[PDB]
């Protein structure tokens, strides 16, 4: 039986280090990918805008789809709670990444303390993805961004426009980051046995 | 607290705590280069082709 | 170009799903002493 349990929880360790590396990969594309809200038949404009970035259409029956925005330059994002957002999606990835380094700690350290470090450390990573994908809506308001989805945009107020991969990807990021840190939880309090 | 494990015997360690800060050197021989690693990998990737 | 994404979100739930179910499949092989 004491094998069984060995081999369990040995593949069960690899297969969530498969998974925490599919959540990084997650939520970098997620962070980069311009996808979070998108045009509709309705809207004046067409576009998008993610985090930081966003597209727009100049409006001539052509796409011609002028493209501003960088995390790297905060003035050219679109509002403060953009900003927010982007910063603390990019700190739940530097969580995540760290995480991936602190596996190489399982040669040296206990196997309990290192994955307990990963359960902190992907919890704080999905509470920081909470909060970004909490605070982005709030920056809708924005002159630019009521410009290209309409008038009828605000706070927590979508309008025309609609909600594209990103935004359901990072939603589901969330609750694939909550899981691993359950899941890192349970295995370092269980391999003691 | 049903493993008995509290938001202080199940999530947080508090337990000694550093101690083993004498072998720490040991953990920067491959802390260090994956880190580096890990930046480059999507360093790169961010700014050749996702954007 | 059609502007409606449906196909797109839907790969993006389906995906998202598997990586969920995956995850559950871990629980239930760790849960069960
Ligand atoms: C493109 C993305 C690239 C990202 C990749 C980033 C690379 C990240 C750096 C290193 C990963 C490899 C680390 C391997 C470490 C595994 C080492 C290991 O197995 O340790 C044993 C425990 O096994 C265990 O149950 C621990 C099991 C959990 C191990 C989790 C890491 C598995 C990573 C495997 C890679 C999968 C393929 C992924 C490629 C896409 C016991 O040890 P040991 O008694 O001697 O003393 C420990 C102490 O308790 C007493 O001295
Ligand atoms: C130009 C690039 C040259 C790179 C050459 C790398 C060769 C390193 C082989 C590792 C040899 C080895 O295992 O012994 C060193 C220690 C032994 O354990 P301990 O003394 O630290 O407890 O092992 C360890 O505990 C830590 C080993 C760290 C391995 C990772 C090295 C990463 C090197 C890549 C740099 C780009
Ligand atoms: C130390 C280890 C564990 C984590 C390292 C985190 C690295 C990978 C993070 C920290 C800052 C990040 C960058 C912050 C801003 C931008 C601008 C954006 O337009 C493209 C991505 C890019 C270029 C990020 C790439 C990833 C990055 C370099
Ligand atoms: C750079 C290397 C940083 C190493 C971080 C510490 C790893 C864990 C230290 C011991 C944990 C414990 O108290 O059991
Ligand atoms: C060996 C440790 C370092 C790991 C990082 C390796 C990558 C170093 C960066 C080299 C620059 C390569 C430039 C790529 C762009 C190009 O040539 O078109
Ligand atoms: C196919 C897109 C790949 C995006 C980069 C993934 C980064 C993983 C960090 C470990
Ligand atoms: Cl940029």
């Amino acid at each position: 039986y004491h094998e069984h349990y060995m081999r369990n929880s040995r593949a069960i360790g690899v297969l969530w280090a498969i998974f925490t590396i599919c959540f990084a990969i997650i939520n970098v594309v997620v962070f980069i990918q311009p996808y979070w809200v998108g045009d509709s038949v309705s809207t004046p404009k067409p576009g998008y805008f993610g985090l930081f970035h966003y597209c727009v259409g100049s409006g001539l029956a052509g796409r011609e789809l002028t493209c501003r925005g960088s995390f790297t330059d905060f003035s050219t994002i679109p509002s403060s709670a953009f900003k927010a957002a982007a910063f603390f999606v990019l700190l739940s990835m530097v969580l995540i990444l760290g995480c991936i380094t602190c596996f190489s700690l399982f040669f040296f350290c206990n196997t309990a303390t290192v994955y307990k470090i990963c359960a902190w450390m992907q919890l704080l990573a999905a509470l920081c993805l909470v909060l970004g994908c909490m605070i982005f809506p709030d920056g809708w308001d924005a002159e630019t961004i009521r410009d290209m989805c309409g008038a009828k945009t605000g706070k927590y107020s979508l309008g025309d426009c609609s909600v594209r991969w990103a935004y359901i990807l990072a939603i589901i990021g969330i609750l694939n980051a909550l899981i691993l840190s359950f899941l890192a939880f349970v295995l370092g309090n269980r391999q003691t046995d | 607290c049903l493993d008995g494990k509290d938001c202080a015997s199940f999530f947080c360690c508090f337990e000694d705590c550093h101690i083993r800060i004498a072998k720490m050197d040991s953990y920067a021989r491959i802390f260090f280069p994956t880190a580096f690693c890990l930046f480059n990998l999507v360093y790169w990737v961010s700014y050749l082709y996702l954007g | 170009d059609s502007r409606d994404y449906s196909t797109e979100l839907s790969v993006t739930v389906a995906v998202g799903a598997s990586l969920l179910f995956l995850n559950i499949l871990a629980f239930a092989a760790l849960y069960y002493k």
